[PDB]
């Protein structure tokens, strides 16, 4: 099972491609939200808890999904080239799954490879999409889906 | 709305290097990518090169990576194309284009053409077809005129300065040996307004300073 | 780089019928395959985007299709404005690349060229040059073959010629051709003829001149 969705952070802003593997998050104004990334969210197995839910998550438009990897020792957020013919799976790796927390009517993502990890984003506009430790702090970790047909 | 226009396009040494600009408006321009595609005279399209809305990243086609640099002002709604090393194989015409999520090209420009040879600019002879009873079928005749050799490309040809379309066939250019082109434009018109109706093939060639108002007589 | 195989190269069809062109990629590329339309003198547009959506503007007789290697655009209804380039684009994964594209002709009825010759002009043979020009004007099928006979002697290396794309509005094409020679050899013939070998022709019809 997959929907096709638009995440945007608590701060309302907006997800967009950066590069051929960088997001970067900033406030979009009205005919422009047509910019936002479009997702593929995937219910893969793993750990089913009332609080957490294991999903995966694709750029629907692109040959890419979110991966989580230690990168200079620290874990980090990246975009990795996958073949669409054998994705999604239904037992998805490690490092592409993430656990869907409903908050306060907000998501988060915490990283299933780096537990206590969140798809973040800044406060500042125009920064990149990365993978954050600190849960209430400087780093927006919740976010808002929005369905596309 | 959208508006994408190119400017730059010209004749360019094999080795030399020339430089593109493509202004763009009716959209908020820092916040889309913008792209350079491609076509060789009489060929398919080319992805060149891709530049994200905020100009912090770029990627490049493997026919051109190394030697071309795309860059974009986003004060002044300016995308650029820096085309270093050029060879025979870069001639086409070089298209602005925008994307829309980094996916297909929503909106072009119309082209700049870059010539890339060591031929000189020299513009075009421009001879008239005269209408005569081996250029008549009936109660139509056909007329013309012959823009032989120029170089480059283009040359703009309109007929009694564009008020006559109908019948008119502005045939595409043949590239000769020298390194010279040469093309034909042809009109058939009723044979009555011969002698009344005054024929001028405008033939503007702007690369040599070249514009022919030229009278078509029978 | 993904490669992207358009099928056919050329293809011609009958008008209100229907036209469909395939595209086949390399790689898997899921949805990101996307169809432009380049008209004669005009700068591409987009028809279709992600494989299925019709972008703004686009008419309703235009659709597409596929998922994963195999995409198709269906033209329904083909109209006469539909005579056209048509190229196939993905977007899944950098370099971005483009189908070889397809030329689509429309299938009118038989019409025979109206053939003219023009003998070279005083102003080009006072230049020491002269070019004699043979005009085909609107036939239909493009297939026509133009021969330069020279008192009754078949020409080659000294002729070029020249086919405008179909017509947008009455489906014919126009053939220029331009045998070229030097003063002084023009002047040592008489008879300048081109031979026209064409469907619409019911004998292969002979313009000619006499230089004199």
């Amino acid at each position: 099972r997959s929907l096709n969705c638009t995440l945007r952070d608590s701060q309302q802003k907006s997800l967009v491609m950066s590069g051929p593997y960088e997001l970067k998050a900033l406030h979009l104004q009205g005919q422009d939200m047509e910019q936002q990334v479009v997702f593929s969210m995937s219910f893969v197995q793993g750990e089913e808890s009332n609080d957490k839910i294991p999903v995966a998550l694709g750029l629907k438009e692109k040959n890419l999904y979110l991966s989580c990897v230690l990168k200079d020792d620290k874990p980090t957020l990246q975009l990795e080239s996958v073949d669409p013919k054998n994705y999604p799976k239904k037992k998805m790796e490690k490092r592409f799954v993430f656990n869907k927390i409903e908050i306060n009517n907000k998501l988060e993502f915490e990283s299933a490879q780096f537990p206590n990890w969140y798809i973040s984003t800044s406060q500042a506009e125009n920064m990149p999409v990365f993978l954050g430790g600190t849960k209430g702090g400087q780093d927006i970790t919740d976010f808002t889906m929005q369905f596309v047909s | 709305q959208v508006q994408l226009v190119e400017s730059g396009g010209g004749v360019v040494q094999p080795g030399r290097s020339l430089r593109l600009s493509c202004a763009a408006s009716g959209f908020t321009f820092s916040v889309y990518g913008m792209n350079w595609v491609r076509q060789a005279p009489a060929k398919g399209l080319e992805w060149v090169a891709i530049i994200w809305y905020d100009g912090d990243n770029q990627y490049y086609a493997d026919s051109v990576k190394g030697r071309f640099t795309i860059s974009r002002d986003n004060s002044k709604n300016t995308l650029y194309l820096q085309m270093n090393g050029l060879r025979a194989e870069d001639t086409a015409v070089y298209y602005c284009a925008r994307d829309l999520r980094t996916g297909p090209f929503d909106y072009w420009g119309q082209g700049t053409l870059v010539t890339v040879s060591s031929a000189s600019t020299k513009g075009p002879s421009v001879f008239p077809l005269a209408p005569s009873s081996k250029s008549t079928s009936g109660g139509t005749a056909a007329l013309g005129c012959l823009v032989k050799d120029y170089f480059p490309e283009p040359v703009t040809v309109s007929w009694n300065s564009g008020a006559l379309t109908s019948g008119v066939h502005t045939f595409p250019a043949v590239l000769q040996s020298s390194g010279l082109y040469s093309l034909s434009s042809v009109v058939t018109v009723p044979s009555s307004s011969l002698g009344t109706q005054t024929y001028i093939c405008n033939v503007n060639h702007k690369p040599s300073n070249t514009k022919v108002d030229k009278r078509v007589a029978p | 780089e993904i490669v992207l195989t358009q099928s056919p190269d050329f293809q011609s069809v009958t008008p209100k019928e229907k036209v469909t062109i395939t595209c086949r990629a390399s790689q898997s590329i899921g949805s990101s395959l996307h169809w432009y339309q380049q008209k004669p003198d005009q700068s591409p547009k987009l028809l279709i985007k992600y494989a299925s959506q019709s972008f703004s503007g686009v008419p309703s007789r235009f659709s597409g299709s596929g998922s994963g290697t195999d995409f198709t655009l269906t033209i329904n209804s083909l109209e006469a404005e539909d005579a056209a380039a048509y190229y196939c684009h993905q977007s899944s994964s950098l370099p971005f690349t483009f189908g070889p594209g397809t030329k689509v002709d429309i299938k009118r009825t038989v019409a025979a060229p109206s053939v003219f010759i023009f003998p070279p002009s005083d102003e080009q043979l006072k230049s020491g040059t002269a070019s004699v020009v043979c005009l085909l004007n609107n036939f239909y099928p493009r297939e026509a073959k133009v021969q330069w006979k020279v008192d009754n002697a078949l020409q080659s290396g000294n002729s070029q010629e020249s086919v405008t794309e179909q017509d947008s509005k009455d489906s014919t094409y126009s053939l220029s051709s331009t045998l070229t020679l030097s003063k002084a050899d023009y002047e040592k013939h008489k008879v300048y003829a081109c031979e026209v070998t064409h469907q619409g022709l019911s004998s292969p019809v002979t313009k000619s001149f006499n230089r004199g």
